[PDB]
């Protein structure tokens, strides 16, 4: 039974907040995960 | 027309002498140098490439 009204934003607004991150262009380090064995003899 | 027009260059001669011989008799210090760091960055826009 509440509303609440959003005010829009301009569009220059939302193309400066669609390139501010989330970007593949840099890289990081990472290692390999192990999984478990249990071998025997 | 005489001795009297020649002060001017002999007071250029004398210039130029008191200073080679103020600087040959000097003694140097060598000074230590320091401020060597890599503080020459440059900036500028990021490329960004889309897709």
């Amino acid at each position: 039974l509440d509303n609440v009204i959003k005010q829009i934003e301009a569009l220059s607004v939302i193309v400066n907040r669609s390139e501010k991150a989330d970007d593949a262009q840099i890289l990081g380090p990472n290692t390999y995960k192990q999984l478990l064995e249990h071998l025997f003899s | 027309m005489a001795s009297t027009t020649r002060l001017v260059n002999d007071r250029k001669q004398l210039e130029q002498q008191v200073k080679d011989d103020a600087r040959i008799l000097a003694d140097a210090r060598g000074l230590n140098i320091t401020t060597v760091a890599n503080d020459s960055a440059t900036g500028g826009q990021a490329i960004r490439n889309v897709g």
